[PDB]
């Protein structure tokens, strides 16, 4: 029960964490930058999550 | 060349610069589209205890 919970509080951690993007957090990118840029900005996140 | 550079603080406070968007009476107890002061997200808007 241990080991379940504390994989399930990583992968919930792990949304949090930059990857080398801008913000972490995909609404602050979505409002902050245009889409011809925005999308180099976000395929950190993408692969940093995937 | 006169030159000028906007920095801004992204880091998160009460607001006290803000863009020439009109603001709009709140909704509580249905799931809504929100924002606050640029703090942008979808969810139901409730009293706090």
């Amino acid at each position: 029960v241990n080991q379940n919970a504390q994989a399930l509080n990583t992968l919930v951690k792990q949304l949090s964490s930059n990857f080398g993007a801008i913000s972490s957090v995909l609404n602050d990118i979505l409002s902050r930058l245009d889409p011809p840029e925005a999308e180099v900005q976000i395929d950190r996140l993408i692969t940093g999550r995937l | 060349y006169r030159v000028v550079v906007l920095s801004f603080e992204l880091l998160h406070a009460p607001a006290t610069v803000c863009g020439p968007k009109k603001s709009t009476n709140l909704v509580k107890n249905k799931c809504v589209n929100f924002n606050f002061n640029g703090l942008t997200g979808t969810g139901v808007l409730t009293e706090s205890n």
